[PDB]
Formats: structure tokens, sequence, C-alpha cells
RNA sequence: CGCAAGACGGACCAGAGCGAAAGCAUUUGCCAAGAAUGUUUUCAUUAAUCAAGAACGAAAGUCGGAGGUUCGAAGACGAUCAGAUACCGUCGUAGUUCCGACCAUAAACGAUGCCGACUGGCGAUGCGGCGGCGUUAUUCCCAUGACCCGCCGGGCAGCUUCCGGGAAACCAAAGUCUUUGGGUUCCGGGGGGAGUAUGGUUGCAAAGCUGAAACUUAAAGGAAUUGACGGAAGGGCACCACC
């Protein structure tokens, strides 16, 4: 199932990319 | 517990069964009773009217 | 083991039969004797297979039609069951019963008076 | 337990059954023989035999099964009472099949004696002798109306009688064969029986009514 | 030992039990109401590895164990109630069922009525394995 | 239907098989009839597909009982329809 | 492309039907794509039906019939055997099996 | 043999019915709603399709109460194996059931907007109406139910054909198109980067909606034909195969 998994992939980043920027300000 | 021997006689021949054809598939005849027959697998050459030797009379087999 | 014959045995047994049914019998080694003399075969061999399926086909056109194979003496009796049959001397005659409805199809064509008549059952066969 | 023949210490018992059947004699059993705190008697009382009914009766149809239970011991004589009737797991399998339609009904009913008993009642759609379409169902309102006649036919005929009575229908089954002529003015049925019965509550224990059965 | 003191021109009955699946068969003879056991006797006290549990042999030493007790006993004929799983699982019996129905035959009992008596649900809850099924 | 059939001049039993609406022409199904009753002969007119339950001017109880089509008489002396 | 003009199921003129579980592994498919076999057989074969016969205490009986009703899967169904794969204008036919 | 609790409605069950779709199967009663048909009833253009705005919306998931039979993400163990954080087995938390608030997604599929007209044949099937010779049931007719033979509406579908269309597979519509115009809503423009970054907005959270460019590339893709190949199926053969 390699799209499912690369939509996976992709929303467990962009919640890492989330927290990462909206700490600094 | 014990049982004794039995003897019955081929009637027909029916085709050969295990992995290489090694069995010859036979249908026997009882000597005591005339109208009991079942069917049996034997491992040697086979031939109409021969008799077998049955070490139990109560079991019975197909297609291995 | 295979005893099947090819096609240049069965078609020159054919082409013998037709040609040559009167010499012809049951007996292979007179069979055998007279198709060394109406034909040029290359082979003892070959002769012996010719001759031994002419001696088969000889004992089935004793008893029937060989669809491949045609004789006087079969197409005569052929033409004796065309034309016509001893069976009868007049042909089945038109008194013949007629059902209301094709009455009543031959009134309307001007036409009748010769047929009994009977009514079917009271509704329709289940 | 790890008794050396413990079949050496065992009484076997006759059991018997009510007046209304032709053959009267189910069989034998087994008890331990009495001890201190622990009587035969208490260990033959209410157990539960299941009979059928070509058995019991001479003439009749082995598809019944009549329940019959212990209640008291007479020398060496069990003496039992009905329990319950069913039909046999092959009967009812044989019914069921594709294209018809399948109408059942219960009731919750007593005596004119004291027993509270539970009724099941089926019934199936018949190919008429002409029909040459493939399937004979039954409309929604249809089937409402046959289920009510169900159920009348089947609450009259207990109210007004005993146990003795209600048992004497059940043999033959006129219940399923009155129902059966009632509905064909509604639409056809072709099989249809009493398939059920159970007992709920019953009275108190009364020797001389078990008796009046047994002589 | 002692069964009922008739002992010509009729017959004294019992009810066997025959639990017959894959992994295992029963033969159980009991008392007419079922509630006294007389013996019992399964496919895994006969073979002594479990791949031949189930089989036909195991299920016609089984029932010839069985029916030389009951002749030791009193007991001259048997009803028949059959099983296989049930519930949820695939009521079909296991391969040994046939095997000792005809092995208490051959040995001498004589044979009453024969019934199918597997658990149906109306309906049921869950079945093991998950959506997906057992995958091979 | 043939190649060729003309459309202006449909034959009786062509025209009498098709729904009202799908005529070459519209006309309705329904119809007027006079209607008669024993103990009083007054006689009165009834449309065939009628709704309310009708009394006579006799004052019987039902002269007919509404239906989901033609409507059904009570035994009554006539269901003649009138010609026009 | 598309194989099957009725989509390989029953469905036409519905929106949702219930499932059901296969009687060989459990796995969860449509009441109406599951392929079907009813079985009708005697409880006892036609080898041992004299044995039993002789040895029966009635002057007349007969020995009763066992019935089951079989669900199966597409995978279940042909590595079983019940159902082949079939030529393209052969996958049209909707006859049974000839007796 | 008997008691208790929670979940579920087998067989009958079908290319059958109902609903805007998601969905809907034990009995009986109560409340409000609806399609088609019948009609020589009534109003008389009141209609079609739709930015903004609005109701409903499988399963999983979140918050607050109650319950907990079966099954079972995470987790603990037994096997298998080079390893096995998997497939197979034993146990089990959250959840799976009910009540009250949220959430707005799906291979949510006929991968196929809605309204209207026209263009071949045939047999069935569910609902309402119309006509007809018999058989069967209730009361003694009549009326009415189960069956049988036709006709008319509108419904879920099937078979057939050189209607015609198409790249073909196939389609009575996916037809009436270079012989090109019945009305009207949404929406695509070679393959990737990408449903990503950034701003706005809705949410308790998970997340939903709207949505780029720099840069990179000669093909990526659809239908069908002949080979080769399969730990796919069916027939047949060989001591350079086996018994």
């Amino acid at each position: 199932m390699r799209a499912k998994w690369r939509k996976k992939r992709m929303r467990r980043l962009k919640r890492k990319r989330r927290k990462m920027r909206q700490r600094s300000k | 517990r014990v049982q004794p021997i039995k003897l019955a006689r081929v009637t027909k021949v029916l085709g050969r069964t295990g992995s290489q054809g090694q069995c010859t598939q036979v249908r026997v005849e009882f000597m005591d009773d005339t109208s009991r027959s079942i069917i049996r697998n034997v491992k040697g050459p086979v031939r109409e009217g021969d008799v077998l030797t049955l070490l139990e009379s109560e079991r019975e087999a197909r297609r291995l | 083991m295979g005893r099947v014959r090819t096609k240049t045995v069965k078609k020159a047994a054919r082409v013998i039969i037709e040609k040559y049914y009167t010499r012809l019998g049951n007996d292979f080694h007179t069979n055998k004797r007279v198709c060394e003399e109406i034909a040029i075969i290359p082979s003892k061999k070959l002769r012996n297979k010719i001759a031994g399926y002419v001696t088969h086909l000889m004992k089935r056109i004793q008893r029937g039609p060989v669809r491949g194979i045609s004789i006087k003496l079969q197409e005569e009796e052929r033409e004796r069951r065309d034309n016509y049959v001893p069976e009868v001397s007049a042909l089945d005659q038109e008194i013949i019963e007629v059902d209301p409805d094709t009455k009543e199809m031959l009134k309307l064509l001007d036409f009748g008076s010769l047929s009994n008549l009977q009514v079917t059952q009271p509704t329709v066969g289940m | 337990k790890k008794v050396v023949d413990p079949f050496s210490k065992k009484d076997w018992y006759d059991v018997k059954a009510p007046a209304m059947f032709n053959i009267r004699n189910i069989g034998k059993t087994l008890v331990t023989r009495t001890q201190g705190t622990k009587i035969a008697s208490d260990g033959l009382k209410g157990r539960v035999f299941e009979v059928s009914l070509a058995d019991l009766q001479n003439d009749e149809v082995a598809f019944r099964k009549f329940k019959l239970i212990t209640e008291d011991v007479q020398g060496k004589n069990c003496l039992t009472n009905f329990h319950g009737m069913d039909l046999t797991r092959d009967k009812m399998c044989s019914m069921v099949k594709k294209w018809q339609t399948m109408i059942e009904a219960h009731v919750d009913v007593k005596t004119t004696d004291g027993y509270l008993l539970h009724l099941f009642c089926v019934g199936f759609t018949k190919k008429c002798n002409n029909q040459i379409r493939k399937t004979s169902y039954a409309q929604h309102q249809q089937v409402r109306q046959i289920r009510k006649k169900m159920m009348e036919i089947m609450t009259r005929e207990v109210q007004t009688n005993d146990l003795k009575e209600v048992v004497n229908k059940l043999i033959p089954d006129s219940i399923g064969k009155d129902i059966e002529k009632a509905c064909q003015s509604i639409y056809p049925l072709h099989d249809v029986f009493v398939r059920k019965v159970k007992m709920l509550k019953k009275p108190k224990f009364e020797l001389g009514k078990l008796m009046e059965l047994h002589g | 030992s002692l069964g009922p003191q008739v002992a010509e021109g009729e017959n004294v009955f019992g009810v066997c039990h025959i639990f017959a699946s894959f992994n295992d068969t029963f033969v159980h003879v009991t008392d007419l109401s079922g509630k006294e056991t007389i013996c019992r006797v399964t496919g895994g006290m006969k073979v002594k590895a479990d791949r031949d549990e189930s089989s036909p042999y195991a299920a016609m030493l089984a029932a010839q164990d069985v029916a030389q007790r009951c002749k030791e006993l009193g007991i001259t004929a048997l009803h028949i109630k059959l099983r296989a799983t049930g519930g949820n699982r695939t009521k079909t019996p296991g391969p040994g069922a046939q095997s000792a129905l005809r092995a208490l035959a051959r040995s001498g009992m004589k044979i009453g009525r024969i019934e199918d008596v597997t658990p149906i649900p109306s309906d049921s809850t869950r079945r093991k394995g998950g959506r997906r099924g057992r995958r091979l | 239907m043939p190649l060729a059939k003309d459309l202006l001049h449909p034959s009786p039993e062509e025209e009498k098989r098709k729904h009202k609406k799908k005529r070459l022409v519209q006309s309705p199904n329904s119809y007027f009839m006079d209607v008669k009753c024993p103990g009083c002969y007054k006689i009165t007119t009834v449309f065939s597909h009628a709704q309310t339950v009708v009394l006579c001017v006799g004052c019987s109880t039902v002269l007919c009982q509404p239906t989901g089509g033609k409507a059904r008489l009570t035994e009554g002396c006539s269901f003649r329809r009138k010609q026009h | 492309t598309k194989k099957r003009r009725n989509n390989g199921r029953a469905k036409k003129g519905r929106g949702h039907v219930q499932p059901i579980r296969c009687t060989n592994c459990a796995c969860c498919v449509p009441k109406d794509k599951a392929i079907k076999k009813f079985v009708i057989r005697n409880i006892v074969e036609a080898a041992a039906v004299r044995d039993i016969s002789e040895v029966s205490v009635f002057d007349a009986y007969v020995l009763p019939k066992l019935y089951v009703k079989l669900h199966y899967c597409v995978s279940c169904a042909i590595h079983s055997k019940v159902v082949r794969n079939r030529s393209r204008e052969a996958r049209k036919d909707r006859t049974p099996p000839p007796r």
C-alpha cells in the first residue's frame, strides 16, 4: 500500500514541523 | 484382544495408487461368506482370482 | 504397439474397390494376387498392407453402405427407394376434421362443407 | 471417587409411563443404594426421559419426541409424568426450502388444572397444481391474518381443558390439522405443525392426581 | 458385574454419545436418562501421537473397547446421538465419526434409532480470527 | 410496425388498446349509468369510478362502495350505461 | 479494464448488504458475493449401510439425512477446487453443471 | 439438571423490495410521513438548473456518565527462521454495547450531474388498474382469496441485432457529431516537485477547507496482438525422469 504509507509519512513529518515552528515565537 | 487370519479372493482390479503408482487397488470377496465383499490396496503384481491373506478384516481403505 | 493405417494405404484401397469390385472377395491370398496385376505398387510390404485393408472393406460392404465408396449394385437399389414405393396405391385421403376457428377462416374464404368438427379444453394446458 | 468396582453398589429400577400411552414400560435405570444422609429415591426423582412417539403408541409416526419426568418411587418402580414435546432435527431441516414463505407463532396459556404452558406453531405456503410461476410467496397482510388465526385456534383448545385432554390432542396433532383447514381461504398451506411445547409453571404435588394418571 | 436380572428374549438399552471433530473423538455410553455414566473412551487413549487422535483407526479401537464393557455390565442395544463441535464453528462431523458407528455394530451391539445433536445458534457472538481470516 | 403503415387512420382495435392520453385524440374510459334498488324504486344516476358512498333517494343504507378502480354496486337491478 | 458486467456480485438496486464469515477461514465477505453450497447426505455411508441395517432392532427403519449449508470466499472456493477459471466467452454461461 | 449477565436475530434470503444518499430483516401496539395507480375533482404557468446560505452524512477518533458476554490495536509469552520487532498458537489493555455532546472523511463506485424529445426485437419479474373460458376454498348460490390466459401505466434488471457510435475493450446509450447550436450547474490542459511551503479559516485534539513557485525531465499513460514466464488449472509423455 505505498501511496497510503507515503501519506502517513508526510503526516508525521508535518506534525514534527508544526511543533518545531510554533515553539519559536 | 486377539483376532484370527481371514482369506479373500480377488474379483476385480480397479486401478493404481500411491505417489509413484506403486500400489494396485482391488475388490476382494471373503471365502467364509460369498456375500461379503470389500476394497483393498496391494503392494505386488496382482491378477484376477488370486487369494490374499488379511491380518485384519475390519479395516477398509480408499485411495490411501 | 500401433497398427493404424496411413492415408497412402487407405486411399489406394478405396480406388481399387471403386474400379474392380467384381474381381474381389474374402480370401486375402487371392486379393493379394489381384492387387498386383491391376496396379503398380513399388514394394511387396506395401502390397500386403493394401490387400489387407481391401479384405477388411469387402467384409463391411457385404453389410451396408461405406460413405467414401460407390458401386452400381448399391446405387440401383437406392434408385428403387427413389422413384415410387410399393407402400400404397392412393394418397392419404382428404377426409379430415376441422377446428371451429379453421371453419371460420374457411367461411371467410368461401369454402368448407366436407369436414367433421369438435372443441378443445376449457383453459390452456399447463 | 476411586472405588473398586462401584457397579457392585448399584440397584436397577424400572421406569413407567402415564396411562394414556398404549406401551407403558420405558426401560431401566441405575442408582447407588442408600447410605447415611443420602437416600436412593432422592437420586431417582427429577430425572428426564425423551422418547419417540412410535415407542409409546402402537400405530404412530417416529418424528414426534415426548419428555417425561420422575415424581415418586414405589418399590422398584419409578413413576413418570409429562414435561414437554418436540420434533426431531432431520424433520425440521427437510421442510425449510427456497421459493416459499415460512410462518411462525407462539402463545402462553393455562389449563383448567394449574399448569402454565408455552406453545410454538409453524406453517409453509403451497404450490398450486397448475402453477407455472416458480415462487409461492404471501404478502405481509396475508401473513399477519394467518398468524392471528394460528394464535386464535391454538389458545381455544388449551383454556377449556386439563393436561389429560391436552396430551390426547398432541398425540395425533389435531391442532395443526384444524389450522391447516381454516387458512385455505387466505393462502393454501402444505406443512403445518405444533413443533414444540414447554412447561413454565405447575401446581402442588397432589399424589391422588398422580395415581389417577397411572391406575 | 450385574445388569438387569432379565437376560432372555428382550433387550436392555443404553444411549451412546459420539462427539467426533478434528483434533479428537469421544465414545461415551450412559443410562437412558443420561445422568449415570457406564463408560467413556477417546481416540487419544488408543494412539501415542497427536496427529493420529482424530483418525478412523483410533475411533474403531475406542468403539471396540466400549462395546465389551457394555456386554460385561448387561446392556444389549444402543440409541445413538452424534455431534460435531457446533456454535460458531464448522458443524460437519470429523473423520473418525463413521468408523466408531460401524465398529460397535460389528462387535455385536444391537442398533436402535440415530440422531444428529450438534448445537446451532439462531444468531451468535463474534467468531475468532479477525476480519481478514486465518491466512495460509 | 412495418416501414409503411399510415398514421392518419388507426383501426378501432388499435385505438381501444392504448392509454387514454396517448390516443390520436384523447377520450376517457369512465362512464355514467342509471341505478335502481329493491324496496324503493326511484331511479338515480351514478359515476363508475365514484369515491362517495352513494345513498339513493329511496334512503337505503348503501347503493355502492368505493374501491381502488371501478366502484361496486350492492346487487342493484341496473348497471346500464347512458349512451352519450 | 472491467472484467465482469455484474462486478462479480448480485447487488443491483441497493446500497449496503450484510457480511457473513466463511466456513474454512472466517474471512469477512458480503452475503451476495459468497459462493453457496447446500449438501444433503446419509449419516451412514453406501459401504457401511448393510452392516448397520442387519444389527438394527426394528423390522423397518430408514437411516436419516444430514443437512449442511456452506459459504466460501473466492480464494477458498478456487483453492478447494469448488470453482475453476474459464475462457473469456465461457464466463458468460449461468447454467449449473450437468448431472 | 437448574440459575445469571451482555451481545446478536441463522435457515426462509432471491441480479427481490424500500430510502436523497449514508443505510434498512423476531412478535405486537402507538405517532407522523411517502412513491405508483385510479379519477369527465380543483388552482391556472405557480416551472428547469443553481454563486451566497442550510439539513443529513459508513468505520475509526476525541470529551462526560452507565455496562462489560464475545471479539481484540498496544503489550506479555510459545513456535518458525540467517534474523522474524510478521504470517501460525495461548493470554490481554484501549475499543467493540447504551445515553448526551463533537468530528465531516471513504475504491462515499454505475470509477458514468440533473431536466426534456426521438430511434429495433424477445422472454421474464415486483406494484396498481382493466378484460376472460376453467380448477380450487368458505356459506347453497353472488362477492372475495390461491392458480391460469391477455392488455395498459410507471420500477430493479436480462438476452439478442451490421440502429449508430468508439482507439478498442465495449454501450439501446457511452446513439441521433466536420451533414458540427434543446436548457443549465461543477470541472480537465505532458510527467514530477505536490495536496508540499506560506497566509486565512473552522476544531478540545486528531485534523478538515482554500493552495503556490524556484527547480527538473523525453516521455509517463490507455486498449489490444504474438512470444516467454508462474511456489495457476486441465490432458498426455521420457530408465540422458522416478518407482
